């Protein structure tokens, strides 16, 4: 809608196994396991393993993002650096991976939403049995499917989340 | 094998590819660079 | 191909004037009873 | 040219 109405920039990076369909090539163009979306102007296939569920494309995402905190930039009006703003407005095993990825660089000052879900639970909490409550209270099926083992690890990520608040905000 | 898929342009990036290398080739080659960048989960 | 894309600019002009009306009735009251019962 | 980059890159 944006280009419709300097270009926008939009980068997406997945998994190769992810994808359901696979072309080998001069350019060649495809007519639309997990689908991907055709609107974004860069896609990234990680090359990780194939034919798994499991997404590994995360440990290169946070890789390139630290590697963009540690940049040079004079024109612009930071120090130097490029800002960064991380958007968790989800909630799951892999996004509160990802934030424990973000913000153990400084750089990555998150930003979340109220929207429900376990950033939601986050934003309430800014001790153990607190945080506990507080997820069980967030999502039933959730907390339920996650094995006892899972919800301890779940606890202990929220945990760490919460003991940096000084890069945390919250809408 | 990368391809300009049609219906932008995708390449596939291994997981050990440096991410200096692939950021410095992605500038010179497609578009210029980016004062500020917001990362969705 | 032309005429589709002046529709879906169309389209995007009535999102917009939809939004702006959807807006207009939220700030149209001058008192934020949200605040007070949340008080 | 952007061929050989890509390649390389691979």
């Amino acid at each position: 809608d944006n280009t419709i109405s300097e270009n926008i920039v939009a980068i997406g990076i997945a998994a190769w196994g992810m994808v359901s369909n696979r072309d080998t090539l001069f350019s060649a163009q495809y007519i639309m396991l997990y689908i991907l979306d055709n609107n974004h102007t860069h896609l990234l296939l990680v090359d990780n393993g194939c034919h798994g569920h499991p997404t590994v494309e995360a440990k290169l995402r946070n890789q390139l993002e630290k590697y963009i905190s540690e940049r040079t930039s004079q024109d612009s009006n930071y120090g130097g650096k490029i800002p960064i703003v991380c958007f968790a407005q989800g909630g799951g095993r892999e996004t509160l991976k990802a934030i424990n990825t973000s913000v153990k660089s400084k750089i990555p000052c998150v930003v979340v939403e109220g929207s429900g879900q376990i950033a939601d639970v986050i934003a309430s909490l800014v001790t153990s049995s607190m945080v506990k409550e507080k997820l069980v209270r967030f999502l039933p099926r959730t907390v339920s499917r996650l094995p006892e083992e899972e919800i301890e690890s779940w606890i202990k990520w929220l945990k760490e989340i919460l003991e940096s608040s000084h890069l945390l905000t919250v809408i | 094998a990368f391809g300009d898929i049609q219906f932008g342009k995708y390449l596939r990036l291994s997981c050990d590819t440096d991410s200096e290398t692939l950021y410095e080739l992605l500038t010179q080659h497609w578009h210029l660079k980016t004062p500020n960048l917001v990362i969705s989960v | 191909n032309e005429d589709n894309e002046t529709l879906a600019w169309e389209g995007v002009m009535k999102e917009n004037y939809l939004v702006k009306i959807n807006t207009k009735a939220n700030d149209n009251s001058e008192e934020m009873r949200h605040r007070f019962r949340q008080l | 040219d952007l061929v050989n980059f890509i390649q390389a890159n691979f």
